[PDB]
């Protein structure tokens, strides 16, 4: 019983790790799609008020 | 003939590159000053660990 609860707190740890891991590196994959979003809208928008500033030139 | 249509042509061109030239040179005074931010993301990346505040 102690191993298993001890093999339980560990695997139970080792899970609440590696679900903050999950957790943080989610946490980043959305900090990244938002970044990602930002940037490609900013590039879609780079490429609008490119299309646009290349029909103005 | 021509001396007041020239002084006329001189003293128009005059003025007008005169406004841009006021204009111009200031704000080539101020033309690497006109910069922006950057708007760094952290987005926890380098975290290894809960966070000790009451918040996590």
């Amino acid at each position: 019983l102690d191993k298993y609860s001890e093999a339980l707190k560990d695997a139970q740890e080792k899970l609440e790790l590696a679900e903050k891991k999950a957790t943080d590196a989610e946490a980043d994959v959305a900090s990244l799609n938002r970044r990602i979003q930002l940037v490609e809208e900013e590039l879609d928008r780079a490429q609008e008020r490119l299309a646009t500033a290349l029909q103005k030139l | 003939m021509q001396a007041l249509l020239g002084a006329r042509a001189k003293e128009s061109l005059d003025l007008r590159a005169h406004l841009k030239q006021v204009k111009k040179e200031d704000t080539e005074k101020e033309n690497r000053e006109v910069g922006d931010w950057r708007k760094n993301i952290d987005a926890l990346s380098g975290m290894e660990g809960r966070k000790k505040k009451f918040e996590s």
